[PDB]
């Protein structure tokens, strides 16, 4: 549920 | 040159396993990469490893008959072996060619952030001394990148910000350190209070802070 | 691994989004002596449809890139590497369809379902071939559809989702492969009108699936008649 | 482009 790095 | 053209082609076709193989030959040569190939290699491995992590996270959550439990545990080992091989291939590229032959501090932070990333993906499924060693290997690459990022990159730079995101996430997910995760996520977000990507970064930092607090 | 064990791994690979392994789980089941159940051949259909779906999408992207130096060739061999994978998938499904599935099929509904797949993956082949392979794919595709259509009209109610889904794909074949909008609309409109008349034959379990395919028929009818 | 049978 944690966000790591992506294109946006 | 021609190997970089096939990577852009395979990215349009979304055949990312071939994008890795073509970008692998561009990194196998010990010549320094470029800002484009540096990100072509990153997105290629991000998508290939992202599909298996998706399947691993879905299949592991499916476990909720002893034969049926031991059946999906063998299916997860199939995905884990792919997760291990793809991570080992990109880590051996970084540890042998990209990180040693990096000249600029900007690339050094990007490559050391990549190393901690795929070590962290290893910690997501490894067990025993495989997870313990992967935990230490990820924090060492992250801490090295943060020491270099604090001097070579400005606080608003997206590579310095994206590194803080994946570093804080590593604290909350692998080492189970909510205080360390929130501290850096907020320190990096506050230090950037002042291009077209840093805004999205701090968005992810704020959303992670909201969930973690 | 036993027969029921391969079916469970296919359902496992389905939700894991690993559809290439879903084929091997179902390919080692359809070749067994048993006839595929209503849900079994659904996994077989769902598996291959996703395996070839990715290459169809991948081929359609690489074609438009070329349709818009050494770059001219680099795309041509890349576009052909996908066409080889598209043929391998179609030849793999059509081989088991012609060796075990269709021969060992006894149910009238089973024959329509498998003969429809034969028309489907022959049509995927004719989507990209040119010359002899396109003419051969077009003929076998129409021959399998017509066979399915004749068996479906006598053994299946006109509202059955397999009978309606067949005419949907058969009509798409006329418009896209044979380039005959008059033949597509005629078959698609008739398939809609046949199901409208016998609305009482709409089963309880097959109700939602039948209404959905009928809307897909009308969407195509509107597009083809512009 | 026409629409064919999707997953049921």
């Amino acid at each position: 549920r944690s966000f790591s790095l992506h294109r946006m | 040159e021609d190997s970089v053209y096939l990577a852009k082609l395979a990215e349009q076709a979304e055949r990312y396993e071939e994008m890795v193989e073509n970008m692998k030959t561009v990194a196998s040569s010990g010549q320094e990469l470029s800002v484009e190939e540096r990100n072509l290699l990153s997105v290629a491995y991000k998508n290939v490893i992202g599909a298996r992590r998706a399947s691993w996270r879905i299949v592991s959550s499916i476990e909720q008959s002893e034969h049926q439990v031991e059946l999906i545990c063998s299916y997860r080992s199939k995905i884990e072996t792919e997760l291990t091989k793809i991570s080992d291939d990109i880590l051996s590229v970084l540890d042998s060619h990209l990180i040693p032959s990096a000249t600029t501090g900007e690339s050094k932070v990007f490559y050391y952030k990549m190393k901690g990333d795929y070590h962290r993906y290893l910690a997501e499924f490894s067990s025993g001394d495989a997870r313990e060693k992967a935990t230490n290997a990820s924090l060492e690459a992250y801490k090295t990148a943060s020491e270099i990022a604090t001097t070579e990159l400005p606080p608003t730079h997206p590579i310095r910000l994206g590194l803080a995101l994946n570093f804080s996430v590593f604290y909350y997910e692998i080492q189970n350190s909510p205080d360390k995760a929130c501290h850096l996520a907020k320190q990096a977000f506050d230090d950037a209070i002042a291009y077209k990507d840093s805004t999205l970064i701090m968005q992810l930092l704020r959303d992670n802070l909201t969930l973690w607090t």
